[PDB]
Parts: C-alpha cells; sequence; structure tokens
RNA sequence: AUGGUGAA
RNA sequence: GUUCUUUGUAAAGUGCCUUCGAAGAGUCGAGUUGUUUGGGAAUGCAGCUCUAAGUGGGUGGUUCCAUCUAAAGCUAA
RNA sequence: GUUUGACCUCAAAUCAGGUAGGAGUACCCGCUGAACUUAUAUCAAUAAGCGGAGGAAAAGAAACCAACCGGGAUUGC
C-alpha cells in the first residue's frame, strides 16, 4: 500500500466537471510565440508611422503558481496526477487546503500543457477572470468543491 | 508569376523507349453506314465477351439525328486504363 | 443505443422552443399582413437582403414580378430540430436531404414560406450560365415498377418522358427553367432536383482545418436574424 | 532488376508517393536499379518528406487544441513545382507538343467531370480554364482540320506547328462516375498535364505575341460562359481555316452550341444563339424534325454540313443537309 | 621487494 | 587622433523617508571498524547501525564572553 | 470513439553538427604501495604500478588565526 499522502491523487473530477473546467480554461489560452510576435510587429508598425486593459491568462508555472498560492491571489488551481517527481506536487494539495484556495486534481499533465501551449504543465491556476466569466468561475469553484472536498472527504485517509 | 518563362527557347538511349500513342478511330461514327451497325447476334457476342480483350469498346449505332446522340460514361474507364498502361508498360 | 446526456437534450429543447416562437410570430405577422390590417405592425413592405463579397449589404424591396430562385439546404441550426411547420414546407419541396437544391418560382404566396425556411436554406438568383452548368452536370430520370433513378443520359429519354410540350432535349428543360415558361412547374417537379456534393467532402489533417475555416466563414457570411420582419437573405449562388 | 518492394524500401517512401514519383518521372518496370538510384536525387522526394513532416506537425497542433498554430503552419506551407521535371522529360518543345495528346485528352475529360469528393471543384475549374485557353488559342489560329463525331465524343485535330495532334472531347451530358476507376492515380496525371499545358500555352502565346493568361469576358461569362467568354488580347494556310469567312450562323436550342461555336469561330464565322437571350444570319443551324418559322432569309442547315465541310474543306452544297431529311453517312476522316 | 620475459 | 553611429519615457550611482527582508540534510554530530601523524583532544581520511535546529550551528577561552556562517563554484600574480 | 491524437519511455539511421582513447611525463593532482637499511618506532604517505591536464598544477577569498590597543584570500622564503 501507500501512505495517506500518496493515493490522494487519482481521485480526479468526474467527466462532466473536468470537461466544464477545461472548456472554461480554453477561453484564456495564453498567446503563443507566433501570436505575441505578430501582435508586437503590428504595434511596432503602428508606432513606426504613428491603453489596452490588463491581459487575462492562466497562470501555470509551478514556481509561479506556488508563489500565487500562500498569498490568496489564486482562485482555482489544477494539479496534474502524473508528475514523475511526485515530491514536487505532494505538498500542493495540503498547502492549498491550509490557505483555503480551491484546488482540483486533473488527469494527465499533458492535458494541462495543451491548454497552455506547453508539452507538459505541472499545474494550471487562475488568478483574475473577466466579469463575464466571474459567475461561471464561482459556479465552477462551487461544483469542484462539492465534488472533491465532500465526495472525496476521505481522500486524505485510509492509506 | 508562375509559368512565365520559356522552358526550351530524349528516348534515344538504347535502354529507353518512347510511349506509343493510341491508334486512330475505328469507325465509331454517331452516324455510320448501315454496314458498321453490328447485327444483334454479333452484338450479343460482343456484349457477352470479356472486357479488355475485345476488338472494340463500343457498338456503332445509326442515330436518326445529331441531337439524339446520347452521352458516353465509359470514357472515364478508357482514360483510366490508358493512364494505367502509361506507367505500367514494361518497355 | 448510446447514452444521451442532459446537456444536449436541454440545448435541443431550448433551441426548438426559440425556433417555434420565431415561426409562430412570423406566421402571425404574415397572416395579419395578408389581411391588410397593416395599421400596427413593425413593417409592411417586404425586404430582400443581398450579401456579396469586403462584404457589402444591399437591402431591396420585393415586387410582384415573377423571378427565378435557387434554394440549397444548409442543415442548420445545429441544435434545432425541424418543426412541423417547417417540416411540411421542406417535404413539399422534398429538400429534406442535405445539400439538395431545387428551382422554384418567386411569388407573393411563396415569400412567407421562404421567410419561414430562411435559416434552413440559402437562396439566390443564379445566372443563365450557372443554371445551364448545373443542369448539364447533374440530373436524374426515374425509369421503369420504377425503382431506378438513373442519371440523365439520352435526349430521346426526354422525348419519351414529356414529349407533349416540345421538351425533346436537355436544352429545352434548361430554357424552360431559366425562362418563365409555361412548363416551368411541370419540368421542375419531374426533374428530380439535384443532389449537390458537399463542400469539404474530406476528413484528415488538412481536411479538418479546411472544414473549420469553412465553418468559421459560414457564420460571418450567413446569419439568422430571427426577426419578425427579417428580410430574405440572398447570396451569390453563381459562386457555388 | 529490383522488386517493387525493394525499390520502395531503398527510397523509404510511401507507396502512393512512390507511384506519384514514378508517374512524374515516367519510370517503368521489377525496376532497374540504376533508374531507381538516380530517382532518389529528385527534389520531389524531399518535398514529399517535408509534406509528411508538416502533416504530422499539423495533426499534433490540431489535437493539442490550437487552431491558430495549425492555420499559421498551413499558410506558410508551399506546394512543390513540376517546372524542372518537365524539362528533363521533354528537353525540346516539339516533344512536349507531340506528347500533348494525352494531356489534352485528360484535361478535357476532367473539365466536364462533375465535382465529387475524390476531386475538389478547384481542380475541375482549373482544368476548364486550361481547356478554354487552349480552345481560344486554336480558334484564333484556326488550326482545326479534322472533326469526327463518334460515340466516345468528337475527335479534334489541331495542327499546332504542323504536328496534327489528335484529341477527344466527351459530350456535355452528365456522366455516371464508376467506382472501378481510382482517381488517386488519375490525379497525378491531371496535375502533371495541367502544369505541362500551362507551360505550353504560355510558350504558344509568347510565340504568337499574345498576353498570357488572358482574362475572361464577364458579361459573356454570365450567359454563354465557355470558349467565347475567354477574350484574348495580343498586347490562311488551308481552305478549312478560310471556310465560312464573314458568315453569321444561327444555332438552335437542340444543337450543341458549345461544339458548333468553336468550329464556327475557327473557320471564321459568327454565332448568334437563342439561348443567350434567356437577324442577319445567312444560315440557321436547327435540328427540329419539323420547323414552323421557315424564313426565306435564312438557309436552314444541319451540323453534318459543317462537319463534312471541315473534314474535306469543300464547302459542299446544302442539297443533302436540309432539315427533316436524312444526312449522308459520316465516315472516319483518317 | 617492485615491474615484466620464457618454459618436459 | 580621425570619425560613422547614438534612442529609449533605456540603464546605472549617492543621501534622506516608508514597507518588506528569503542562506546549501543520509548533512553536522554520536557510535563502531581500518588508515595517517613524532601530532598528548587518531584531529584528518575510509566501510556502516543511527541521524537534528534555525534569535540556530561550528571554533575557543571562561560563569560569561570572542570570531565565523560549513554541507555549491570561478579567479592572473 | 471497437477511434484519433498527445505526454512519458524504449530502440534504429553508412542522418547533420560534436568529443575520449594514445604518446610524452622533470613539476602537479588522486588511488595503491613493500624490503634492504636502524635501535609499534624507521627506511616510508619512499621506490615501482594505475588514472588525469597544464606551462606551470593544487589551493584561494574563513563555520580562519587569536584572548591582544586585535589581524582579515591563497601562495613561496
Amino acid at each position: 500500500k501507500v501512505p495517506p499522502t500518496i493515493a490522494q491523487f487519482q481521485y480526479t473530477l468526474d467527466r462532466n466537471t473536468a470537461a466544464e473546467t477545461f472548456k472554461l480554461f480554453n477561453k484564456y489560452r495564453p498567446e503563443t510565440a507566433a501570436e505575441k510576435k505578430e501582435r508586437l510587429t503590428k504595434e511596432a508598425a503602428a508606432v513606426a508611422e504613428g491603453a489596452s486593459p490588463k491581459p487575462y491568462a492562466v497562470k501555470y508555472g509551478l514556481n509561479h503558481v506556488v508563489a500565487l498560492i500562500e498569498n490568496k491571489k489564486a482562485k482555482l488551481v489544477l494539479i496534474a496526477n502524473d508528475v514523475d517527481p511526485i515530491e514536487l506536487v505532494v505538498f500542493l494539495p495540503a498547502l492549498c487546503k491550509k490557505m483555503g484556495v480551491p484546488y482540483a486534481i486533473v488527469k494527465g499533465k499533458a492535458r494541462l500543457g495543451t491548454l497552455v501551449n506547453q508539452k507538459t504543465s505541472a499545474v494550471a491556476a487562475l488568478t483574475e477572470v473577466r466579469a463575464e466569466d466571474e459567475a461561471a468561475l464561482a459556479k465552477l469553484v462551487s461544483t469542484i468543491d462539492a465534488n472533491f472536498a465532500d465526495k472525496y472527504d476521505e481522500v486524505k485517509k485510509h492509506w | 508569376e508562375n509559368y512565365q518563362y520559356d522552358l526550351w527557347g530524349n528516348d534515344h538511349v538504347m535502354h529507353l523507349r518512347a510511349p506509343k500513342l493510341p491508334p486512330p478511330t475505328n469507325e465509331e461514327s454517331y452516324n455510320p453506314p448501315e454496314e458498321y451497325l453490328l447485327s444483334p447476334e454479333e452484338k450479343e457476342a460482343w456484349e457477352n465477351t470479356e472486357y479488355s480483350e475485345r476488338e472494340r469498346n463500343f457498338i456503332p449505332q445509326k442515330y436518326s439525328a445529331l441531337r439524339k446522340v446520347p452521352g458516353y460514361g465509359e470514357s472515364i474507364r478508357e482514360r483510366f486504363e490508358r493512364s494505367l498502361d502509361l506507367y505500367l508498360a514494361p518497355r | 443505443n448510446k447514452f444521451v446526456r442532459a446537456e444536449s437534450i436541454v440545448a435541443k429543447t431550448l433551441a426548438t422552443s426559440r425556433e417555434k416562437e420565431r415561426i409562430k410570430r412570423v406566421s402571425i405577422l404574415e397572416d395579419k399582413k395578408a389581411k391588410n390590417e397593416t395599421q400596427h405592425i413593425a413593417s409592411g413592405k417586404d425586404f430582400i437582403l443581398k450579401i456579396t463579397e469586403g462584404l457589402i449589404r444591399e437591402k431591396t424591396t420585393y415586387d410582384g414580378k415573377p423571378a427565378l430562385l435557387f434554394i440549397v439546404r444548409v442543415r442548420g441550426p445545429l441544435a434545432v430540430n425541424i418543426p412541423n411547420k417547417a417540416f411540411k414546407i421542406l417535404s413539399l419541396l422534398r429538400l429534406v436531404e442535405t445539400n439538395t437544391g431545387v428551382f422554384v418560382k418567386l411569388t407573393k404566396n411563396v415569400y412567407p414560406l421562404l421567410k419561414v425556411i430562411a435559416p434552413y436554406v440559402v437562396i439566390g438568383k443564379p445566372s443563365l450560365s450557372s443554371i445551364r452548368s448545373l443542369i448539364q452536370k447533374r440530373g436524374r430520370i426515374i425509369y421503369k415498377a420504377e425503382p431506378h433513378e438513373i442519371v440523365l443520359n439520352d435526349n430521346n429519354i426526354v422525348e419519351e418522358q414529356l414529349g407533349d410540350h416540345g421538351i425533346i432535349c436537355v436544352e429545352d428543360i434548361i430554357h424552360e427553367i431559366a425562362t418563365m415558361g409555361e412548363s416551368f412547374s411541370v419540368c421542375n417537379f419531374f426533374l428530380q432536383p439535384f443532389k449537390l456534393n458537399r463542400e469539404v467532402s474530406g476528413f484528415g489533417s488538412l481536411n479538418r482545418l479546411r472544414k473549420i475555416k469553412q465553418r468559421e466563414a459560414e457564420s460571418r457570411t450567413r446569419q439568422f436574424s430571427n426577426a419578425a420582419t427579417a428580410p430574405v437573405i440572398e447570396v451569390d449562388i453563381d459562386s457555388l | 532488376f529490383i522488386t517493387r518492394s525493394q525499390a520502395v524500401r531503398k527510397l523509404q517512401v510511401s507507396l502512393a508517393d512512390f507511384r506519384r514519383l514514378c508517374i512524374f518521372k515516367g519510370i517503368y518496370p521489377f525496376y532497374y536499379a540504376k533508374d531507381i538510384q538516380y530517382l532518389m536525387h529528385e527534389p520531389v522526394l524531399a518535398k514529399f518528406r517535408e509534406h509528411k513532416t508538416f502533416a504530422r506537425k499539423l495533426t499534433r497542433a490540431l489535437g493539442r487544441g490550437e487552431v491558430s498554430s495549425a492555420k499559421r503552419l498551413e499558410e506558410n506551407r508551399d506546394s512543390y513545382t513540376l517546372d524542372h521535371i518537365i524539362k528533363e522529360r521533354y528537353p525540346s518543345f516539339p516533344d512536349a507538343i507531340r506528347d500533348i495528346d494525352d494531356a489534352l485528352n485528360m484535361l478535357f475529360l476532367f473539365s466536364n467531370l462533375p465535382s465529387t469528393n475524390q476531386v475538389s471543384s478547384k481542380i475541375i475549374n482549373d482544368a476548364q480554364k486550361i481547356c478554354n485557353q487552349w480552345l481560344a488559342y486554336v480558334a484564333k489560329e484556326r488550326l482545326v482540320r479534322k472533326v469526327f463525331v463518334s460515340i466516345k465524343g468528337v475527335y479534334y485535330q489541331a495542327n499546332i506547328k504542323g504536328e496534327e495532334v489528335r484529341w477527344l472531347v466527351p459530350f456535355k451530358f452528365p456522366e455516371n462516375i464508376p467506382s472501378d476507376v481510382d482517381f488517386r492515380i488519375m490525379l497525378t496525371f491531371l496535375e502533371f498535364y495541367s502544369t505541362l499545358l500551362h507551360f505550353v500555352l504560355y510558350k504558344l502565346y509568347t510565340d504568337s505575341g499574345l498576353i498570357y493568361p488572358p482574362k475572361l469576358d464577364l458579361k459573356k461569362d454570365k450567359i454563354i460562359s465557355g470558349l467565347s467568354s475567354y477574350i484574348l488580347e495580343s498586347r490562311y494556310d488551308s481552305p478549312v481555316a478560310s471556310l465560312f469567312s464573314a458568315f453569321v450562323f444561327y444555332v438552335s436550342r437542340e444543337v450543341p452550341i458549345d461544339i458548333l461555336e468553336f468550329l464556327i469561330l475557327s473557320c471564321g464565322g459568327n454565332v448568334i444563339s437563342e439561348a443567350a437571350m434567356d437577324s442577319k444570319v445567312t444560315h440557321q443551324i436547327v435540328d427540329r424534325p419539323v420547323l414552323k418559322n421557315k424564313v426565306a432569309g435564312r438557309t436552314y442547315i444541319q451540323p453534318q454540313w459543317i462537319f463534312d465541310c471541315i473534314n474535306k474543306g469543300e464547302l459542299v452544297p446544302a442539297n443533302k443537309y436540309l432539315p427533316g431529311e436524312a444526312l449522308p453517312p459520316h465516315l472516319s476522316p483518317w
């Protein structure tokens, strides 16, 4: 068997909840290299011949996400269940629970990487969202909480 | 700007042969003399015989008027066979 | 069969309810307009919208003069089940199958039906060259029981079928359809309307991207106004 | 010799790609080792490898869920060119003119082919444009010499530089495409012949002092689109080309205006069509069994008259070409 | 002693 | 020296006021078995049971004080 | 979807761009290492053998030396 901290993963969200979460995340795909490059070239061309709001994107860096957590700025955190150095992610669920930041465990790091234009993303978290999706973000947070903390309240028990 | 330059302004090798072109028509006129109109008994034999080993790929017919000439859906098969023979000819 | 989820059922129900409300409102408005009780309605005069390539919108009224129109199925909306009111109209024109198209005569009595079936199909006035090409490229003649739908092949078959009205060749049918001939209604019904090939007609790496691009362009080119007095949208059928 | 599987393994290329390369290079079989080894140096193999790499990358991008990346990759991609492969197979223009027979046959067959899933409408449109260009050039030069209406179609012979190349054109009736024919093989020949005909048409237009590619008459393209609609801008040898000089003909509905208009234009006549509507004609081409108009100002004739005149260059009297009477037997001109 | 050579 | 370029709300330094303010673990150490020195506190090095804290830990002399911050690396004379 | 594609892993290429072998060896840096020779001590952390680079090599900017009015990388006399 495995200690209680191990096997906490693999108790991922159901099909519908995971699909809804990925659908919501797909609306905030960070601009790829080509998109950013073309935008910068267009801006340069406009400047050559002669005020945008804060951009919205999903924060995914492991160090960046961990920094976002413990400051209560992050609202939703997605955790990969197939991280080869498990020690890099063993502490994330407990840290999120202590900080109160909602969190979920999703199947596959490649799935997280796909929504962030990366081969493999260890974690994916959201800090700020548009007012249109604020209600959707709250609904997803509530659904994730109900389906993870209550449904899998024993995830931290029974080795 | 493609196709805007003259390319000119080959089978003489002993181990290379040119692709032979098909022969002329074989009296497949839409309005041929009545002699070319094959009899029903011989037309039945032509129809029954196997394909690709036939003297002709058509049955000449005596059509009353030009406007009465029908279509020809077998041209696609003939062109496909010609294309196959073009690259499947052990010269 | 495969399990049916609740999201699809709910979406279909909502879309069908919206379509039914739109159809009911349009039919009620058209019936009142026909009754000449135009005292209190959004608009009385008919409108036809022409959209062409960049895109330019032209709004023109509809006159009583007969006109030639070509209609092609679009298979939309995605989550809208065809209602009975639209089902009857589609069955009358036997355009249920996707990509199917037929020629109809534009009349005042046909404008309400065209408005009703506007989202489901794309309409327009083709040129003589387009009509001739479409007729000479595809066609069907029902031949003897008569379970055969062999493609049109011989002019003599045309003589055998109709014969009486001088329709002895495909060009006669082309003239009768393009021109406002007496036999326009008779020939069109017997013509077994064409089954146009789908646009992409492929699946794969490049095919998927091409289909996605075509779908994206379709939304911009075609729109569902859903208004009670929504003008009939016309596109350049000659391109197709 | 080396077996086909052995040659494919040596080329480490897909079977379809290997067949495409063989068709392009004209290799024939069980193939000679030297020929296959030489074929490995063709850039077309590198282009096919690049296409495979692009296909796998595009599939990866689409599966990942990034449409923008796939669109950018597709936009940046470029298709291979057959311009240089033509020269090696046809070192001299006369060889290309001689071989143009099969190219013209295939292009004309595909032009009338209806759009289907196997072949996109773009290829058919390009083939139709090429056929229109060729027909316009032939009509301007009046190189048509032999016409033979047959069950297969009308066998044309254009004396391009005196090479009297014979080509066939099927009728305009709808064709029921059989499932036996594999369009994948035919598509390679279609592309090769399209490129060859493009180059040959450009060369011919340059030789004749004509701008290529000419535009198309838009107003005619909405009525009688075809050979007549393709206007050409620049910037005798035989009686056949001089027949019906300054002559105006009235083509009826039944007659194949498409076939007749080309012949009349090549000879030097003029065509007035009733269908274009949807006066000063010396002859009217009609095919009705009985006609009621019967105007003394028009000499009703049948297409067999024009066919025989072109075949023999005789301008034969109309004594046996009136409407409502049997035409003389039509014989092979060769 | 260390490092190598040969051998009825 | 001669010059051609500079580039952009770009970079750096000092004093003052405010808010923060992170340091290397099978590692030290103890135990045990061998090696090293002429080295009395075998320090140092070698196998292995065990194995810690951060106002902490190491090195020393006096009932407190003195110095440093190991378990990462580069550098010509 | 009885199906496609991704992440991870494992292999092949006479594929493209790269490097180590060995020699030399007075000096250096580590392993290993005896006897003659003298009353554990001593020849001796030497001789020989093994591995690694240079024109020098190692070390080098303190968990240092000190108990003084404190000094302040290593290196050699």
